[PDB]
Protein backbone atom coordinates (compact mmCIF):
# COMPACT_ATOMS: atom_id res chain seq x y z
CA UNK A 1 0.00 0.00 0.00
CA UNK A 2 1.42 3.52 -0.83
CA UNK A 3 -0.15 7.00 -0.50
CA UNK A 4 0.17 10.42 -2.65
CA UNK A 5 1.71 11.71 0.07
CA UNK A 6 2.30 15.01 -2.21
CA UNK A 7 -1.08 15.78 -2.07
CA UNK A 8 -1.45 16.50 1.56
CA UNK A 9 2.59 17.45 2.25
CA UNK A 10 4.23 18.80 -0.85
CA UNK A 11 8.16 19.92 -0.28
CA UNK A 12 9.88 22.72 -2.07
CA UNK A 13 13.49 22.99 -2.70
CA UNK A 14 15.38 25.83 -1.08
CA UNK A 15 18.81 25.63 -1.30
CA UNK A 16 21.10 23.55 -4.49
CA UNK A 17 24.25 24.62 -3.32
CA UNK A 18 24.55 27.45 -5.88
CA UNK A 19 21.58 29.45 -5.61
CA UNK A 20 18.24 29.93 -3.21
CA UNK A 21 14.97 29.79 -4.34
CA UNK A 22 11.74 31.99 -2.33
CA UNK A 23 9.16 29.86 -1.15
CA UNK A 24 5.69 30.24 -1.05
CA UNK A 25 4.21 29.47 2.89
CA UNK A 26 0.91 31.93 2.65
CA UNK A 27 -1.32 29.37 1.74
CA UNK A 28 -0.23 26.40 3.88
CA UNK A 29 -0.14 26.71 7.82
CA UNK A 30 2.92 24.79 9.18
CA UNK A 31 6.19 24.36 7.81
CA UNK A 32 9.79 23.28 8.66
CA UNK A 33 13.12 22.76 6.90
CA UNK A 34 15.37 19.77 6.05
CA UNK A 35 19.33 19.54 5.50
CA UNK A 36 20.96 16.85 3.98
CA UNK A 37 25.26 17.21 3.11
CA UNK A 38 26.17 14.69 0.46
CA UNK A 39 30.27 15.07 1.23
CA UNK A 40 32.33 15.69 4.12
CA UNK A 41 32.72 18.79 5.33
CA UNK A 42 35.59 21.36 6.31
CA UNK A 43 33.67 23.08 9.05
CA UNK A 44 30.66 24.19 10.15
CA UNK A 45 28.56 26.35 7.60
CA UNK A 46 26.11 29.08 9.71
CA UNK A 47 22.68 29.58 7.07
CA UNK A 48 21.23 33.47 7.45
CA UNK A 49 17.42 33.23 7.66
CA UNK A 50 14.94 35.57 5.61
CA UNK A 51 11.20 36.42 4.79
CA UNK A 52 10.32 38.38 1.63
CA UNK A 53 7.25 41.11 1.65
CA UNK A 54 4.52 41.17 -1.53
CA UNK A 55 5.68 43.52 -4.34
CA UNK A 56 3.80 46.27 -4.53
CA UNK A 57 4.01 46.17 -8.92
CA UNK A 58 2.70 42.62 -8.52
CA UNK A 59 0.13 40.60 -5.67
CA UNK A 60 2.64 37.92 -6.22
CA UNK A 61 6.40 38.25 -7.23
CA UNK A 62 8.52 38.86 -3.97
CA UNK A 63 9.73 41.83 -2.56
CA UNK A 64 13.59 42.99 -1.33
CA UNK A 65 14.71 39.77 1.42
CA UNK A 66 14.19 40.88 4.79
CA UNK A 67 16.44 39.47 7.96
CA UNK A 68 13.85 37.32 10.23
CA UNK A 69 14.25 38.31 13.68
CA UNK A 70 14.81 36.37 16.59
CA UNK A 71 12.42 34.49 19.42
CA UNK A 72 13.96 34.04 23.00
CA UNK A 73 11.94 30.79 24.25
CA UNK A 74 10.21 30.54 27.90
CA UNK A 75 13.78 31.21 29.40
CA UNK A 76 17.26 30.93 28.00
CA UNK A 77 19.83 32.27 25.68
CA UNK A 78 19.26 34.37 22.96
CA UNK A 79 20.97 35.56 19.54
CA UNK A 80 23.87 37.32 19.87
CA UNK A 81 22.72 40.29 17.53
CA UNK A 82 18.79 39.20 17.91
CA UNK A 83 18.51 37.36 14.66
CA UNK A 84 17.81 34.29 13.69
CA UNK A 85 20.29 31.50 12.27
CA UNK A 86 21.15 27.97 12.19
CA UNK A 87 24.74 26.58 12.01
CA UNK A 88 25.71 22.76 10.45
CA UNK A 89 28.00 20.87 12.71
CA UNK A 90 30.71 19.40 11.13
CA UNK A 91 30.69 16.37 12.93
CA UNK A 92 27.29 15.34 10.97
CA UNK A 93 28.00 12.22 8.33
CA UNK A 94 26.58 12.08 4.67
CA UNK A 95 23.96 9.21 5.47
CA UNK A 96 21.94 11.58 7.61
CA UNK A 97 19.64 14.38 7.80
CA UNK A 98 18.80 17.45 9.82
CA UNK A 99 15.34 18.59 10.52
CA UNK A 100 14.51 22.47 12.16
CA UNK A 101 12.11 25.37 11.62
CA UNK A 102 11.35 29.25 13.03
CA UNK A 103 8.72 29.69 15.34
CA UNK A 104 6.64 31.99 13.86
CA UNK A 105 5.93 32.97 10.36
CA UNK A 106 5.96 36.85 9.59
CA UNK A 107 5.97 37.67 5.99
CA UNK A 108 4.46 35.00 3.11
CA UNK A 109 7.41 34.21 1.64
CA UNK A 110 10.78 32.59 3.01
CA UNK A 111 13.86 31.89 2.24
CA UNK A 112 17.57 30.64 2.87
CA UNK A 113 21.41 31.02 2.23
CA UNK A 114 24.78 30.48 3.35
CA UNK A 115 26.46 33.27 5.52
CA UNK A 116 29.61 32.57 2.43
CA UNK A 117 29.30 30.94 -0.79
CA UNK A 118 32.67 28.86 -0.16
CA UNK A 119 33.68 25.76 -1.30
CA UNK A 120 31.78 23.84 1.62
CA UNK A 121 28.13 25.71 0.77
CA UNK A 122 28.33 23.34 -2.16
CA UNK A 123 27.74 20.21 -0.43
CA UNK A 124 24.73 21.04 1.55
CA UNK A 125 21.07 20.65 0.32
CA UNK A 126 17.86 22.56 2.15
CA UNK A 127 14.24 21.63 1.29
CA UNK A 128 11.34 22.62 2.66
CA UNK A 129 7.94 20.78 3.80
CA UNK A 130 4.53 22.69 4.35
CA UNK A 131 1.56 20.65 5.91
CA UNK A 132 -2.27 21.39 6.30
CA UNK A 133 -3.04 22.94 3.36
CA UNK A 134 -5.64 25.94 4.35
CA UNK A 135 -7.30 27.83 1.22
CA UNK B 1 19.70 30.14 17.14
CA UNK B 2 17.24 26.99 16.12
CA UNK B 3 18.03 23.31 17.99
CA UNK B 4 17.85 21.01 14.95
CA UNK B 5 16.90 17.16 15.57
CA UNK B 6 19.52 14.41 14.08
CA UNK B 7 19.15 10.75 12.83
CA UNK B 8 21.18 8.73 10.51
CA UNK B 9 19.67 6.71 8.08
CA UNK B 10 21.83 4.17 8.06
CA UNK B 11 23.39 1.55 10.93
CA UNK B 12 26.41 -0.49 11.59
CA UNK B 13 26.75 -2.42 14.57
CA UNK B 14 29.97 -2.24 17.13
CA UNK B 15 32.02 -4.90 16.63
CA UNK B 16 34.15 -4.77 19.80
CA UNK B 17 36.68 -8.19 20.56
CA UNK B 18 36.18 -10.56 23.55
CA UNK B 19 39.11 -11.12 25.31
CA UNK B 20 40.02 -13.90 27.65
CA UNK B 21 42.38 -15.22 30.36
CA UNK B 22 45.47 -16.76 29.36
CA UNK B 23 46.68 -20.58 30.36
CA UNK B 24 47.86 -20.73 33.76
CA UNK B 25 51.98 -20.07 34.26
CA UNK B 26 53.71 -20.67 37.09
CA UNK B 27 54.90 -17.07 38.85
CA UNK C 1 67.36 -23.78 41.62
CA UNK C 2 69.64 -26.54 38.98
CA UNK C 3 71.69 -29.13 40.29
CA UNK C 4 75.05 -27.16 38.71
CA UNK C 5 74.07 -23.97 40.89
CA UNK C 6 71.57 -25.08 43.90
CA UNK C 7 69.62 -22.31 45.35
CA UNK C 8 68.38 -23.62 48.86
CA UNK C 9 65.47 -21.58 50.54
CA UNK C 10 63.27 -22.35 53.49
CA UNK C 11 59.93 -23.57 52.40
CA UNK C 12 56.27 -24.93 53.99
CA UNK C 13 54.64 -27.63 52.01
CA UNK C 14 51.64 -29.13 52.32
CA UNK C 15 52.50 -32.55 53.29
CA UNK C 16 54.84 -30.95 56.10
CA UNK C 17 51.49 -30.31 58.21
CA UNK C 18 50.37 -33.89 57.76
CA UNK C 19 53.44 -35.59 58.82
CA UNK C 20 53.78 -32.98 61.71
CA UNK C 21 49.89 -33.58 62.63
CA UNK C 22 50.14 -37.46 62.28
CA UNK C 23 53.53 -38.05 63.81
CA UNK C 24 51.62 -37.30 67.48
CA UNK C 25 52.74 -40.15 69.69
CA UNK C 26 49.34 -42.75 70.16
CA UNK C 27 49.33 -42.84 74.10
CA UNK C 28 49.34 -39.79 74.87
CA UNK C 29 46.03 -38.81 73.72
CA UNK C 30 43.73 -36.99 71.58
CA UNK C 31 45.66 -33.62 70.46
CA UNK C 32 44.58 -30.15 69.74
CA UNK C 33 46.52 -27.59 67.65
CA UNK C 34 47.02 -23.52 68.08
CA UNK C 35 48.05 -21.61 65.00
CA UNK C 36 47.65 -18.13 63.59
CA UNK C 37 44.78 -17.16 61.04
CA UNK C 38 47.11 -16.59 58.46
CA UNK C 39 49.09 -19.76 58.15
CA UNK C 40 45.69 -21.46 58.02
CA UNK C 41 45.18 -19.13 55.17
CA UNK C 42 48.31 -19.54 53.54
CA UNK C 43 48.26 -23.28 53.98
CA UNK C 44 44.08 -23.57 52.18
CA UNK C 45 45.97 -21.50 49.42
CA UNK C 46 48.19 -24.27 47.88
CA UNK C 47 47.98 -25.35 44.39
CA UNK C 48 49.56 -28.35 42.30
CA UNK C 49 51.79 -28.08 38.83
CA UNK C 50 48.60 -27.96 36.87
CA UNK C 51 47.40 -24.88 38.81
CA UNK C 52 44.90 -26.76 40.77
CA UNK D 1 2.06 27.95 16.61
CA UNK D 2 3.78 25.48 13.55
CA UNK D 3 5.91 22.14 14.37
CA UNK D 4 8.77 20.70 13.28
CA UNK D 5 7.72 18.63 10.20
CA UNK D 6 10.80 17.64 9.25
CA UNK D 7 11.12 15.00 12.10
CA UNK D 8 8.13 13.52 10.93
CA UNK D 9 7.78 14.16 7.30
CA UNK D 10 11.95 14.64 5.94
CA UNK D 11 11.98 15.22 2.29
CA UNK D 12 14.55 14.97 -0.40
CA UNK D 13 16.17 16.65 -3.27
CA UNK D 14 15.50 14.09 -6.70
CA UNK D 15 16.04 16.25 -9.89
CA UNK D 16 17.07 19.75 -9.63
CA UNK D 17 17.51 20.62 -13.56
CA UNK D 18 21.00 19.63 -14.28
CA UNK D 19 22.18 16.31 -11.45
CA UNK D 20 19.67 13.20 -10.60
CA UNK D 21 20.00 11.85 -6.72
CA UNK D 22 18.90 8.59 -5.64
CA UNK D 23 17.14 8.84 -2.75
CA UNK D 24 17.06 6.04 0.23
CA UNK D 25 13.47 4.73 1.12
CA UNK D 26 14.08 1.62 2.93
CA UNK D 27 13.60 3.28 6.52
CA UNK D 28 10.43 4.91 5.62
CA UNK D 29 6.85 2.57 4.08
CA UNK D 30 5.39 5.73 2.20
CA UNK D 31 6.38 8.41 0.08
CA UNK D 32 5.46 10.32 -3.29
CA UNK D 33 6.89 12.81 -5.61
CA UNK D 34 5.97 16.52 -5.96
CA UNK D 35 6.83 18.65 -9.25
CA UNK D 36 7.02 22.31 -10.00
CA UNK D 37 8.16 24.13 -13.11
CA UNK D 38 10.19 27.81 -12.30
CA UNK D 39 9.10 28.91 -15.61
CA UNK D 40 6.88 28.69 -18.36
CA UNK D 41 7.67 25.77 -20.76
CA UNK D 42 8.29 25.16 -24.76
CA UNK D 43 6.86 21.45 -25.12
CA UNK D 44 6.03 18.57 -23.56
CA UNK D 45 8.86 16.74 -20.94
CA UNK D 46 8.32 13.02 -19.92
CA UNK D 47 10.72 11.01 -17.25
CA UNK D 48 11.66 8.07 -16.47
CA UNK D 49 11.39 6.45 -13.04
CA UNK D 50 14.29 3.80 -11.66
CA UNK D 51 15.15 1.97 -8.71
CA UNK D 52 18.25 0.78 -7.19
CA UNK D 53 19.13 -2.26 -5.21
CA UNK D 54 22.24 -2.45 -2.30
CA UNK D 55 25.54 -2.26 -4.34
CA UNK D 56 27.95 -5.87 -4.02
CA UNK D 57 31.03 -4.25 -2.69
CA UNK D 58 29.06 -2.59 0.02
CA UNK D 59 25.59 -2.86 1.43
CA UNK D 60 25.34 1.10 1.74
CA UNK D 61 25.70 2.28 -1.49
CA UNK D 62 22.98 2.09 -4.60
CA UNK D 63 24.22 -0.14 -7.99
CA UNK D 64 22.74 0.43 -11.47
CA UNK D 65 19.76 1.77 -11.90
CA UNK D 66 17.18 -0.75 -13.13
CA UNK D 67 14.16 0.86 -14.57
CA UNK D 68 10.78 0.56 -12.98
CA UNK D 69 7.73 -2.08 -14.46
CA UNK D 70 3.86 -1.30 -14.31
CA UNK D 71 1.24 -2.30 -12.66
CA UNK D 72 -2.63 -2.20 -14.18
CA UNK D 73 -5.84 -1.19 -12.27
CA UNK D 74 -8.74 -3.09 -11.81
CA UNK D 75 -10.63 -0.64 -14.92
CA UNK D 76 -7.28 0.02 -16.70
CA UNK D 77 -5.29 -0.57 -19.44
CA UNK D 78 -1.42 -1.28 -18.96
CA UNK D 79 1.14 1.04 -20.87
CA UNK D 80 2.32 0.06 -24.29
CA UNK D 81 5.88 -0.39 -23.36
CA UNK D 82 5.30 -1.99 -20.19
CA UNK D 83 7.43 0.46 -17.81
CA UNK D 84 6.63 3.68 -15.82
CA UNK D 85 6.35 6.86 -16.73
CA UNK D 86 5.02 10.19 -16.37
CA UNK D 87 5.16 13.02 -18.07
CA UNK D 88 4.12 16.99 -16.95
CA UNK D 89 1.61 18.81 -19.63
CA UNK D 90 2.79 21.96 -21.71
CA UNK D 91 0.10 23.57 -20.20
CA UNK D 92 1.70 23.85 -16.61
CA UNK D 93 1.08 26.75 -15.12
CA UNK D 94 4.01 28.61 -13.12
CA UNK D 95 2.10 29.14 -9.66
CA UNK D 96 1.29 25.76 -8.74
CA UNK D 97 2.46 21.95 -8.32
CA UNK D 98 1.57 18.21 -9.08
CA UNK D 99 1.47 15.46 -7.24
CA UNK D 100 2.00 11.83 -8.36
CA UNK D 101 2.87 8.31 -6.56
CA UNK D 102 4.08 5.22 -7.67
CA UNK D 103 2.08 1.98 -6.91
CA UNK D 104 4.58 -0.74 -5.82
CA UNK D 105 8.26 -0.29 -3.71
CA UNK D 106 10.82 -2.53 -5.87
CA UNK D 107 14.24 -2.25 -4.62
CA UNK D 108 15.48 0.66 -1.15
CA UNK D 109 16.03 3.41 -3.43
CA UNK D 110 14.40 5.16 -6.19
CA UNK D 111 15.52 7.78 -8.47
CA UNK D 112 13.88 9.73 -11.19
CA UNK D 113 15.57 11.54 -14.44
CA UNK D 114 14.03 12.80 -17.99
CA UNK D 115 14.21 11.08 -20.65
CA UNK D 116 15.96 13.65 -22.69
CA UNK D 117 18.96 16.19 -21.44
CA UNK D 118 18.32 19.65 -22.77
CA UNK D 119 17.32 23.41 -22.36
CA UNK D 120 13.35 22.29 -21.73
CA UNK D 121 14.21 19.05 -19.01
CA UNK D 122 16.50 21.83 -16.91
CA UNK D 123 13.50 23.93 -15.96
CA UNK D 124 11.72 21.54 -13.83
CA UNK D 125 12.52 20.52 -10.06
CA UNK D 126 11.40 17.47 -8.19
CA UNK D 127 11.47 16.73 -4.52
CA UNK D 128 10.43 13.94 -2.94
CA UNK D 129 8.68 13.37 0.39
CA UNK D 130 8.46 10.31 3.02
CA UNK D 131 6.14 9.68 5.61
CA UNK D 132 6.14 7.39 8.81
CA UNK D 133 9.33 6.09 10.03
CA UNK D 134 10.30 2.52 11.54
CA UNK D 135 13.91 3.02 13.06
Amino acid sequence: MNFNVGVDFPSFIAWDGTTSFPVKIDGFNQFGFTFKVIEELTADVPFNIFYHEASEADPCVPGPAIRVPDVPFCDGVATADGLATVVIPEAVAVDSFCAGSVPCFNGPWISIAPVTVNADSAKVQVTVTMKGATR
Amino acid sequence: MIKLNCRPLCQTPTASRLVSPPCFICR
Amino acid sequence: GTPENPVQTPAFLAQDWRRFVTSFPAEYGDARSVMHQNVFGYLAAMVDANGR
